[PDB]
């Protein structure tokens, strides 16, 4: 898609996303997103990648140089820059992230008003005129300029809104942690402890270079070893922003995307808030999983690959669950994109209800 | 005398819980003695700065959920709990915070200033009347209850 | 008496932000003068408690970058800067706040108590020794002996 | 040609781009790499709304080829050079344009010795803002550049700043005029940390208010606030500290040739003076040189600009040197003008003698 492609536009920093790059997707998109209102609300947030710096000052600089109020966010999850875009009705936020790549990789991220992707018509005016030659955009001067207010504190508003989705604190409950050196690093650490679970780290130590380091959702077999080295009751493995949730049982095993889609959408039935007992997902699932989809009466809708179409399905029939194998799980409930902490909370709350370890929840959906 | 330089602190706090989304409630003791709603929170006795203001206010934080109150030029104590107005007349608009600010301005001479958590707009109570939908200048200008 | 207290809130705090490793930095004063670092921070001249302690140190706000100061028993000041002490016997990749801390313990009879923002240990810092990783009540045998 | 006297300056978004800023940042990033692979490049600013987008470009500009970035918010240009300097740091940029208004700005380059940088590297970043290829190395990954903020930097250069007095002033009234500049946040701390009682003004930045009828070029209003207050003085620094005019109880301006005879002459008194003489430019009062002679005080006068006063100090060795316009050096401290130091030496110089500004300020006759 030319610049935006699935997950926003991405590339090899510098090199390929060159900061002059980044300096026009700012200045562009500020301008579309600016018509109506005079001065915008755009708000941006990145992973702990060390590129991360250099692209969130070419950014701001291009927000500046079209009169967007810019507010930083410092680094946090995806989830959390739509929920803090949402709840604070700001026009448009930014996630500088490119989710579980490599550390030499990195991506800019677009999040309307809503909390949803950019329209398409709005993602193609901003390519529409990152292609004429001349910079002819207007260029506020003197306090025409663009704004700034820094709010580094925004991660505990995203903070304080997962801890109320917990049914109860996790007391008694031991918990393995895999950030992937990430942008839950932080976060992740502080939400169980609050919650009163006995946390156990790894892969929470980033330094802009360790980032999906052989840690994370794409590498679980790190986590796999650390729940059974502490003899956790379960591993968590969130990736580079923090989108996706890979869990780990107590036996060391994986518990992939689709099991915990059944797990959550099982006690959300329990509790009837799985709206119209039905749950959306991708091709990529398992025919196990529709298969105790059924065995538990649960409808179930599927969409092609990518989280854009499961979001389409569950806004058009206004369905409660998505998710895909990969983890990346929606619970529009309370979000509008994937959110690891969230899935993670969700779990949670079916483990300490029921009781049960996670590999015998797990174990009621059989993989084929 | 040097009272302005207070004023500045507090204006200074509440325009930048208000620029964000920062829940706040600041009571400020004037003639009417407050210590019942005093001893119901953290004491501090601090002095006041705009910087110990904002942290109180912030999310996850344990002396945040309440109201402090302001005594002779001194941030007395935080996380203070107020009563809430059983009059009617304003309920539609949530409450809560503000119900509590309400509460306390029949009882007490106090100035109570409010940020609202949905909104950012900063609200004040002053005499059993609460007013909504203040500019950083008007608040400022308000403030003038010092003499 | 009036040390059970204060006492109490330093290690609840400390357990609080250790818990959720949340970085901090506290000098208590005993025998030497330190106003000339008190008069670099936000000045508070506050009573002591565990809730304020812990409202001080969040993880980014204006009352965070730097360490608090413990006078009597009231916080005298918070985000204070104190001299880092370019020593080998610091473990690297910590310092920033580990430095600072071992840097004012060189030069005070303060006792500096540091919370990791990597990895949650609570580390004490006397006469320019830095014991990492205590246990609770070996913080709270080290705090009665002040 | 894109470095004047003062850096590049330009008003800001229109004249000087983000784009610019940004090929200033890489470029000179590039001529400061030719050592170490990873330069220590750090950045400071003034509080002009278009600091933080200049800033931005300036920063992913200089992680675009390596440099280490330390980032130092609102501080002094004189808190800048001190800073690369006691940091053994490749060199420091100020975002800012003195005393202009808030609608213009500019990039101020300064090495790791403390001085405007080398005709040879200028010339050399110009050259390669001339190709229109931008073939400059592209690190990636693990290579690129680093940043680790360093807002602390400030309470050094106050710090250091601090241990410049011969003894607090206490017992002092002295009003501050700050111009909603650099100087805002620093001098309001230092004055009241050698407890002297401060009557601010000036001290209130938003972005929008730099230059606004205060500072040093706009001294009337301190001017009235001082018989307000009744103060035993005014100060006023510009927007990014670096000048300082005076004001008496009288009211009366007290421009640099005065603040330069009075510290001067008191510097002689604590024989710190090296060879009693004193570095000037044309533009200095007659009565000066006259008074100068009268308190058997040498001086050499250069050319206007202060590149030219540095640089006779430089190749003599002198200790003092200065300009009507307030921007006074002081060598044995610091390696370009210093409002704050300038304000402090005389301070020193009323503590010391105890006589009020208007006294010692009568002493050179205009």
């Amino acid at each position: 898609g030319k610049y935006f492609g699935t997950d926003g536009v991405r590339g090899v920093a510098n090199s390929e996303l060159t900061p002059e790059l980044a300096f026009k997707v700012g200045r562009f998109g500020g301008y579309v997103l600016t018509k109506d209102k005079q001065r915008p609300k755009v708000l941006i947030g990145r992973d702990t990648r060390i590129s991360g710096h250099m692209l969130e000052g070419a950014l701001v600089a291009g927000l500046l140089s079209i009169g967007a109020e810019v507010m930083r966010l410092g680094v946090i999850s995806t989830p959390g820059v739509s929920y803090l875009t949402k709840a604070m009705d700001a026009e448009a936020g930014v996630m500088i992230s490119a989710s579980h790549n490599p550390v030499q990789d990195n991506g800019i991220k677009f999040f309307g008003g809503d909390g949803f992707k950019l329209s398409d018509e709005q993602e193609a005016e901003i390519e529409r005129l990152m292609d004429e030659p001349e910079d002819k955009l207007p260029r506020p001067v003197g306090a025409d300029l663009g704004l700034v207010n820094d709010y580094f504190e925004g991660g505990q508003k995203y903070l304080q809104f997962l801890k109320q989705t917990a049914d109860e604190d996790f007391t008694g409950i031991h918990v393995a942690l895999d950030c992937a050196n990430g942008a839950t690093s932080s976060l992740a650490t502080h939400l169980f402890a609050d919650l009163d679970a006995d946390v156990s780290t790894m892969g929470t130590s980033p330094n802009g270079l360790n980032i999906n380091d052989g840690v994370g959702s794409t590498h679980p077999e790190a986590l796999s070893a650390f729940v059974k080295e502490k003899n956790a009751d379960l591993g968590l493995a969130f990736d580079g922003d923090g989108d996706r949730l890979i869990a780990v049982d107590e036996k060391g095993n994986i518990v992939d995307g689709d099991q915990i889609m059944y797990i959550c959408s099982k006690h959300l039935k329990s509790e009837g808030r799985l709206k119209d007992d039905t749950v959306v997902s991708t091709v990529m699932s398992n025919l196990g999983f529709y298969k105790a989809l059924e065995k538990e009466g649960i409808k179930s809708v599927q969409t092609a690959v990518g989280d854009r179409y499961v979001v389409e399905a569950m806004k058009k029939d206004g369905y409660n669950v998505g998710g895909e194998q990969s983890g990346h799980l929606i619970f529009l409930d309370y979000n509008t994109t994937g959110d690891g902490l969230l899935s993670a909370i969700m779990l949670m709350n079916t483990l300490k209800a029921t009781g049960k370890p996670l590999s015998e929840l797990a174990a009621e959906m059989q993989k084929f | 005398e040097a009272q302005q330089k207070t004023i500045e602190a507090i204006t200074k706090a509440i325009n930048y819980m208000a620029k964000r989304r920062i829940g706040a409630l600041l009571t400020i003791e004037r003639d009417t003695g407050m210590g019942d709603y005093i001893e119901t929170g953290i004491p501090l006795n601090a002095k006041v700065s705009s910087e110990l203001l904002i942290n109180i206010f912030i999310p996850n934080t344990p002396l945040h959920d309440g109201a402090v109150i302001m005594k002779n030029n001194e941030i007395a104590a935080a996380a203070c709990y107020l009563p809430l107005s059983e009059s009617p007349f304003i309920s539609k608009e949530l409450g809560t915070r503000h119900r509590a600010a309400v509460g306390i301005s029949e009882v007490t001479d106090s100035l109570t200033i409010i940020v609202s958590e949905e909104t950012g707009g900063v609200s004040v109570a002053k005499n059993g009347d609460l007013h909504r939908e203040l500019t950083e200048e008007a608040l400022k200008e308000m403030l003038e209850a010092e003499f």
